[PDB]
């Protein structure tokens, strides 16, 4: 039988707590930026005479 | 113990290996009651020396499950004790008939609890083999009522990561 021991099923609350909730929540945010610039310019004169 | 001797200069080495979980005789009624849906279980052995690494695997609900247990060496060649792992107690495992190449029976006695098993290399069994595990069953004094066969497929090597137990 591979099963699910009941063990630890209860905590006693300490009685300075008011509440412990033990709500499970997960919150993921993410954010990635990315910014590239070039601005590249030649300019040239050549002359002879 | 009960009245059960291992097999004659069992060898860990030949018995290391995959072995397929054919059937269980047991009292323990979680076979009885709910006997449908155990899972195909296989047995990948191999030689700790004297102990061996034993990892079940099973499809729990179809997550492939790994409980790689030591059958620590109780000191007489072919019988093994399982650490004790907790309240679940001392398990003492017998080696009780094989022959390496295709079965082997193995019985399992807990405090007020004997359970033996029938595992086969392939599948399916002989019969030969079938009706002798049967009669292992009747010297044991369990009854036909009290034979659960485990389902010939899903078969599930490599519990990832996580899924494994390792019980130790």
């Amino acid at each position: 039988r591979l099963y699910y021991g009941d063990d630890e099923k209860y905590f006693r609350k300490p009685y300075n707590f008011l509440k412990y909730h033990f709500e499970a929540l997960a919150d993921t945010g993410i954010s990635s930026e990315f910014y590239d610039n070039a601005n590249d310019l030649l300019s040239k004169v050549k002359k002879d005479k | 113990i009960s009245t059960i001797q291992p097999k004659a200069n069992f060898d860990a080495q030949q018995f290391a290996g995959t072995w397929l979980l054919v059937a269980v005789g047991s009292a323990c009624r979680f076979l009885q009651e709910q006997g449908h849906r155990a899972e195909a279980t296989t047995l990948h052995v191999a030689p700790q020396g004297t102990a061996m690494a034993v990892s079940t695997f099973r499809k729990l609900d179809g997550i492939c499950w790994q409980v790689r247990q030591l059958y620590g060496d109780t000191g007489v060649l072919g019988r093994f004790l399982l650490q004790a792992r907790d309240a679940r107690g001392a398990v003492h495992v017998v080696v009780a008939e094989t022959d390496y190449q295709s079965f082997a029976v193995l019985y399992l006695e807990r405090a007020g609890q004997l359970s033996v098993k029938l595992y086969a290399r392939s599948l399916p069994v002989s019969d030969s083999v079938l009706s002798g595990f049967e009669q292992r069953v009747q010297e044991a004094h369990l009854t036909e009522d009290q034979i659960f066969y485990f389902p010939k497929y899903g078969f599930c090597e490599a519990a990832d990561q996580f899924h494994v137990l390792d019980e130790v």
